[PDB]
């Protein structure tokens, strides 16, 4: 049962007590995944539209 | 109408008790994986624990104890029995058990002591994956046939029944409910062995052992059962003595220490969803007539002429009391 | 500001449709000459979405009445609530579909769908963010059924990221108009497979059973039908036209209800049916939504399985009493609900009661009973067609036997995708 | 004197950040005009508060925040709310349609419209910080936006700003308020893409405040305003130590050096005590004995779980009001010998104790009484994991059968970002289990 590091000043304090010692992706990379999507989507436009051509 | 699932299908005791609660009409059972459940009789390994309590307007209760398995298991025993206080390493109804992989130099540096001291130096070595158990005189032959198992000491000097000069054990089945109230059935059984006790088959007495191993099962009790009735009998007329004061009186005992001390580590007082478990308790008495604990069960089975009695017990006071429908237990009170 | 754009086509259509903005103008104070007269900035505060707002704040119901004969509009035009509907938006022919799939989708219809379109595009382009249609319609008749799904392929194609949500009311031989009614429906439904996101079937068979068995009516109208379809079609939109937060839009409701594309065929259902002053409980209103005699598409739920469920109740109830009675049949009917879609069952709560109800409830069911309303519609079909009878009024229209084998095919899959997630 | 940026995304982000800074107002003695009369540097200023108010030549003290939503109805109640004076229009970014619960439909398509603007709000908020510190990020775990927009704005967080920390304030799906069936996709789509974005996250389960609002609050039915404000209260206790004086977490980088060793477990679990309904007109104060103690039953926890059954890796009791020492040491004392507290092995086990004599506020006319004394422990505990278990299986469940995945696949999202984040899941699970058994 240790008390260490006691800061103590007019709004409060703060310490630490023990009890038993131990034993990303580039912008260019987003915007590949980013207009990978929306080709797939206007991809998937596309064969609704020639469906609907049909 | 409440509703309850099957996890275990191969336990004997619920289904018993899921038989039951099926013939009181209010009980409906759901598929396995249906989770708008009352009552999960769950399964033995891998319980998913994490997921009970959360399912909104539903009170729902397990037939397990979260954490019984540091109770339950032959070396989580020793430890927990060796380094809780409340138990402490003085314990006087525990044999002096060590377990191997550790505690190699310990258990030698006792073994030392009972070879030079003439003292009895036979020890038992077992662990959960048997059915395998070796019982020897020489330290190296034990370390040797476990290349985790546990070894204790071999109570040499235990109570044998007459005419016989047979080897037993005692099995108390005791029930824990939400509340943690300790319900100890009243009645137990003596799976006593049908071959006389040699110091130099007739010391394990395990049901399928005495049945498959040994020519005299069946000889002087059915089933290599005895049951309170006649056992106590025996105690009054041989010794003079009770079942209730010889005996019965350490069993109580020892079932509120083991656990009164596991009850904040478990205890699902305040917690999203309630525990029962009907517990399995294995002892051994001498022929001092002391109680020794062997160790305890977390998936017991049952006498089979006490299913019908103890299965309705396990509705009576851990089902219907958190769901009520429209004593033979001895509360071991704390 | 989430608009939607209503359309009505053909007789049962324009119909359904009339009763529909004649209850929801009730509930929302709008007066037959679209001036406010209401209590309660509720009424106001998603007007928005079925309204458009003119000079001298009127209010303009966003609804295109579509026809292959004036006859019906022109009692829409007439009726009660008539005068309230803009009058560029009363979009009619003279020829009439005689009943006919083929002349309200191939010959008659084509005629007139691109005036149609026109009008849809101005109601569109005055929306800030339109997010969808919604179409009422029979499956049985001509134009309703056969230009009404050339209609929606049409807005499709023009507006492909718009959810597409119908009121389809289904044949029945108990109220039949023609023998060709299954023909026209089996036709209708896979091109409703393909181009709506929600689909309320609304079957004219559970229809009558609920006049005359439940309600009492030994010989109902189409005007007793229609009542019933008023009360479900407000209950259904209760979500859109009050503030709330369950399926407050289409494609929130669509995301929630729909868990394959093609298996978006709703059951709806309402309570109180009541032949009337006592007060109706919370439990009995659960009870009685939850009923099958309160389906309105004569399909048995115990027959099948519930993939999503939309529960909406409506008056000033117990909010805690509502979770709990949901919570019970649910917990007490765990088998009907399939356990692969954790937590199908949404609940929302409004406060504004239907006309002339301390409280009602509404049921939205994507079940997959749902199939014996196609198996129902299928057998009927093969029955003529297995003889070629009466199909001299389509093939005279230009049509093939090869589109109704198709047609006959499509909709044994969808039958056949039902049954393989009721297991 | 370091800054910190607020973010909140979507409806749970925004009405939770609205409630906040409502607290942080009160908190701080700052009117809904702006003006705060204890500030007698007038115009400016390095102080504590500074690190959530920037401070204009009028006096007025405007919170640096960013609220986002792909639907203006919830940021207009801001625009108009009683606080509506305190922000500037350029922090309040709103669009025309929602994400419609669908992840997929705001990281993808609706996000990649938006993302270049939102950066743009928040680099002006930058611009005016002299060391920022990094982000507080608010959202929800099952809605679309608050799940898809906010793991596209993480992860442009983390190409602009790399050498800044981020914090999550993540609100975890439950059934008794959820608006979605799609909800268990969401949280474990986000949570994949936005783990190795985030440094430390407060998951808070909605369940737990349900029920903490049922039973402590005595509320039949809480509705989003009961349980923003007791949320806010766990949020004024976590950003407490940015706000005041002090030396415990005084900047975000502490939060990572106290609670989270291992980088992906940065999931602290957090405890708060007391909540007494302000219904009681006279209510026993707790002792600091009895709130700590409290802060070991899990019904009083953020993310209902039984850390017995796990093991903790680090530990911060953070008190407000009536608290010394003395009294935390002595009911420390006693909770060891009372509860199944397990550090690992490469762990000292002890806590990390932060008081603030300011007993903490309550909003006026609010569910809450005003106590004496509180206290908030965060506890990066394995227990937690029990939520991604159950979060996981729904997932399986609705997975199995390719339940709702048309709508993320028609809005350009592969069918294999589904088995990708599941498989992170299966990780993170399985580190749980190393670390805690
Ligand atoms: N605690 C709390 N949870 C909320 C609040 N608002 C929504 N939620 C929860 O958040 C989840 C839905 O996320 P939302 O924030 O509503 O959705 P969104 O981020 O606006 O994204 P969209 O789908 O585009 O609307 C559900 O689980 C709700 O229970 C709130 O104010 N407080
Ligand atoms: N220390 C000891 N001294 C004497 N006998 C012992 C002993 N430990 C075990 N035994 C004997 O060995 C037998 C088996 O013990 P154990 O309980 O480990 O087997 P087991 O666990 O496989 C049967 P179950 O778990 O089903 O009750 C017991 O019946 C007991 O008589
Ligand atoms: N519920 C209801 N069904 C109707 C109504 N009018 C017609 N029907 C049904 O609709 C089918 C005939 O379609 P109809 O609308 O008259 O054809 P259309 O005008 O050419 O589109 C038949 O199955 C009728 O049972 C009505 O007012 N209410
Ligand atoms: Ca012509
Ligand atoms: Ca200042
Ligand atoms: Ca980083
Ligand atoms: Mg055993
Ligand atoms: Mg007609
Ligand atoms: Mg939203």
């Amino acid at each position: 049962m240790e008390v260490i590091e006691l800061n103590k000043c007019t709004s409060g304090q703060s310490f630490e007590v023990i009890l038993k010692p131990p034993s990303d992706p580039s912008l260019e990379e987003i915007q590949k995944k980013l207009e990978a999507a929306e080709e797939r989507r206007k991809y998937q436009e596309a064969e609704l539209l020639k469906h609907l051509a049909e | 109408m409440y509703t309850f699932v099957v996890r275990d299908e191969n336990s004997s005791v619920y289904a018993e008790v899921s038989r039951l609660l099926l013939a009181t009409g209010q009980w409906k059972r759901l598929r396995k994986d249906n989770p708008r459940f009352n009552l999960m009789l769950g399964e033995r390994n891998r319980l998913p624990f994490g997921r009970l309590g959360h399912e909104p307007g539903l009170v729902q209760l397990v037939n397990y104890y979260r954490g019984a398995d540091k109770l339950c298991r032959k070396a989580s025993l020793v430890k927990l029995i060796k380094t809780s206080p409340e138990l402490s390493e003085s314990c006087t109804w525990f044999p002096e058990s060590y377990v191997i992989y550790d505690e190699r130099e310990v258990f030698l540096a006792a073994y030392n002591r009972r070879r030079e001291g003439r003292e009895g130096n036979v020890w038992i070595a077992k662990s959960s994956a048997g059915a395998g158990i070796l019982i020897s005189s020489e330290a190296s032959e034990l370390l040797d046939f476990i290349d985790v198992h546990v070894i204790q000491k071999y109570l040499e000097k235990p109570l044998l029944l007459e005419p016989g000069h047979r080897k037993f054990d005692i099995r108390s089945w005791v029930l824990v409910d939400h509340l943690y109230n300790i319900y100890l059935y009243r009645e137990g059984v003596l799976r006593t062995s049908s071959e006389p006790y040699n110091s130099a088959t007739c010391h394990l007495t395990n049901h399928c052992i005495q049945k498959e191993y040994s020519k005299n099962y069946g000889r002087y009790e059915e089933g290599n059962e005895m049951f309170f009735e006649e056992f106590n009998q025996y105690l009054m007329d041989a010794l003079n003595t009770t079942l209730e004061n010889s005996i019965l009186l350490q069993i109580k005992h020892i079932i509120r220490s083991c656990l009164m001390c596991i009850e904040p580590a478990i205890s699902t007082k305040h917690l999203h969803y309630q525990s029962f478990q009907l517990f399995g308790f294995d002892f051994m008495v001498d022929e001092e007539l002391k109680v020794w604990l062997i160790e305890v069960n977390g998936a017991p089975a049952c006498a089979q002429k006490l299913y019908a009695e103890l299965c309705q017990g396990i509705v009576d006071v851990a089902i219907s009391s958190v769901f009520p429908l429209a004593s033979i237990f001895i509360k071991l009170h704390h | 500001m989430r608009e939607i754009v209503h359309i009505q086509a053909g007789q049962c259509g324009n119909q359904i449709g009339a009763k529909f903005w004649e209850v929801i103008s009730d509930e929302h104070g709008i007066d037959p000459t679209g001036s406010y007269h209401g209590d309660s900035d509720l009424q106001l505060e998603r007007i928005n979405v079925y309204y458009n707002e003119a000079t001298g704040n009127k209010y303009v119901p966003r609804a295109i009445l579509v026809d292959l004969e004036p006859g019906t509009m022109d009692s829409v035009r007439s009726g009660p609530f008539g005068q309230i509907f803009r009058p560029d938006n009363f979009v009619f022919g003279q020829s009439g579909a005689g009943n006919n799939w083929a002349k309200g989708h191939y010959t008659e219809g084509a005629e007139l769908v691109d005036s149609v379109l026109d009008v849809v595009r101005k109601e569109s382009e005055s929306c800030d963010c339109l997010q969808g249609f919604q179409l009422t319609h029979s499956l049985g008749g001509g134009t309703g059924s056969g230009m009404g799904t050339l209609l929606i392929s049409k807005i499709r194609e023009e507006y492909p990221d718009r959810i597409m949500n119908t009121f389809s009311v289904m044949p029945s031989p108990k109220v039949s108009d023609t023998v060709v009614e299954p023909y026209n429906a089996t036709l209708s439904v896979h091109q409703l497979v393909e181009n709506t996101d929600e689909t309320y079937c609304i079957d004219n068979e559970a229809l009558y059973d609920i006049c005359f068995r439940t309600l009492k009516l030994t010989t109902p109208t189409y005007g007793d039908l229609n009542h019933l379809v008023s009360a479900t079609m407000s209950g259904v939109t209760t979500c859109l036209r009050f503030p709330g937060q369950l399926n407050a839009d289409l494609r929130k409701l669509a995301v929630n209800m729909v868990p394959f594309p093609r298996l978006h065929f709703f059951m709806p259902g309402f309570a109180p049916l009541t032949s009337q002053y006592r007060a109706l409980t919370v439990p009995e209103l659960t009870q009685q939504m939850f009923d099958s005699k309160n389906m309105m598409a004569a399909c048995d739920p115990r027959h099948g399985r519930y993939l999503t469920v939309a529960a909406i109740f409506r008056g000033r109830m117990s909010m805690k009493e509502v979770d709990e009675q949901m919570l019970n049949v649910q917990n007490k009917n765990s088998s009907y609900f399939v356990e692969w879609i954790p937590n199908n069952v949404k609940t929302a709560v409004c406060d504004i009661p239907p006309r002339g109800l301390k409280m009602s409830a509404t049921f939205i069911g994507n079940s997959t009973a749902i199939q014996e309303l196609f198996k129902r519609i299928s057998e009927q079909f093969t029955a003529m067609f297995r003889r070629k009878a009466f199909l001299h009024w389509y093939t005279g229209e230009g049509m093939d036997e090869m589109e109704f084998t198709e047609a006959e095919s499509n909709m044994n899959d969808l039958v056949s995708e039902y049954q393989q997630y009721q297991d | 004197m370091r800054e910190c940026i607020s973010i909140h995304v979507g409806q749970a982000g925004v009405q939770i950040g609205n409630a906040c800074w409502e607290l942080y107002c009160l908190e701080h003695g700052i009117q809904p005009d702006g003006q705060m009369p204890s500030d007698k540097t007038i115009g400016g200023g390095d102080d504590s508060f500074n690190t959530f108010f920037s401070e204009t030549g009028a006096g007025k003290h405007v919170p640096r925040a960013v609220f986002v939503d792909l639907e203006p109805t919830v940021i207009d109640e801001v625009r108009t709310g009683t606080y509506r004076q305190l922000f500037h229009p350029e922090q309040l970014i709103t669009g025309k349609e929602d994400a419609a619960n669908n992840y997929a439909r705001g990281h993808y398509t609706i996000g990649k419209e938006i993302i270049d603007l939102v950066l743009d709000r928040i680099r002006k908020l930058a611009d005016q910080c002299t060391g920022l510190q990094g982000f507080l990020v608010f959202h929800s775990f099952g809605g679309g936006t608050g799940s898809g927009f906010t793991s596209l704005l993480m992860e442009r967080l983390s190409v602009d700003y790399g050498k800044k920390s981020k914090l999550e304030f993540s609100i975890y799906p439950a059934p008794q308020v959820s608006t979605a069936v799609v909800e268990p996709y969401n949280s474990i789509l986000t949570t994949h893409t936005t783990l190795e974005h985030s440094d430390c996250a407060f998951m808070v389960d909605n369940e737990a405040i349900y029920d903490i609002c049922r039973r402590n609050l005595d509320i039949e039915r809480p509705t989003y305003t009961n349980l923003n404000r007791l949320i806010s209260q766990i949020v004024s206790s976590i950003t407490a130590s940015l706000r005041f004086d002090g030396a415990l977490n005084v900047d975000l980088t502490e939060f990572q050096t106290n609670l989270v060793p291992y980088p992906r477990i940065h999931f602290p679990l957090a405890t708060y005590a007391p909540v007494i309904s302000a219904e009681k007109a006279y209510h026993e104060q707790l002792s600091v004995a009895e709130i700590t103690n409290a802060c070991f039953e899990p019904a009083n926890q953020m993310v209902k779980c039984d850390p017995r059954h796990g093991k903790y890796m680090a530990c911060c009791l953070l008190y407000r009001g009536d608290v010394v020492p003395k009294d935390v040491n002595a009911a420390i004392a006693t909770i060891k010998t009372k509860r199944s507290i397990q550090f690992v092995d490469w762990c000292p086990t002890g806590f990390k104790v932060g008081i603030n004599y300011q007993p903490p506020t309550v909003v006026p006319g609010g569910d809450l009484a005003k106590v004496q004394r509180a206290v908030c422990m965060l506890s990066n505990t394995t227990a937690i994991a029990e939520a991604w278990a159950r979060l996981d299986h729904k997932f399986d469940l609705m997975y199995a059968k390719r339940a709702f995945v048309h709508w993320y696949v028609g809005e350009g999202m592969e069918e294999g970002e589904f088995s990708e984040a599941r498989e992170d899941m299966a990780a993170l699970e399985k580190d749980y289990e190393e670390v805690g058994v």
